């Protein structure tokens, strides 16, 4: 496919699967949040 | 699936998905903002 696959797994070190891990769950924060205060930001224009 | 390490890649992919899915959601508020400027 693109992920999942076995070929994957071999292809990177062990150690740096668990850096990756650690560091993708601290963008969805940030990220999820952008959305949010641009929705918020809208408002705050119109006042 | 047969590696603790294909469960992570998986979620990768959920995530790569998850940056489009809002990536549309922010530019669609975004030109809204556009006019009010």
């Amino acid at each position: 496919e693109q992920d999942g696959i076995g070929e994957e797994v071999l292809k990177m070190s062990t150690e740096e699967i668990v850096q990756r891990t650690r560091l993708l769950d601290s963008e969805i924060k940030i990220m999820k949040s952008e959305v949010l205060r641009v929705t918020h930001e809208l408002q705050a224009m119109k006042d | 699936m047969a590696d603790p390490r294909d469960k992570a890649l998986q979620d990768y992919r959920k995530k790569l998905l998850e940056h489009k899915e809002i990536d549309g959601r922010l530019k669609e508020l975004r030109e809204q903002l556009k006019e009010l400027t």
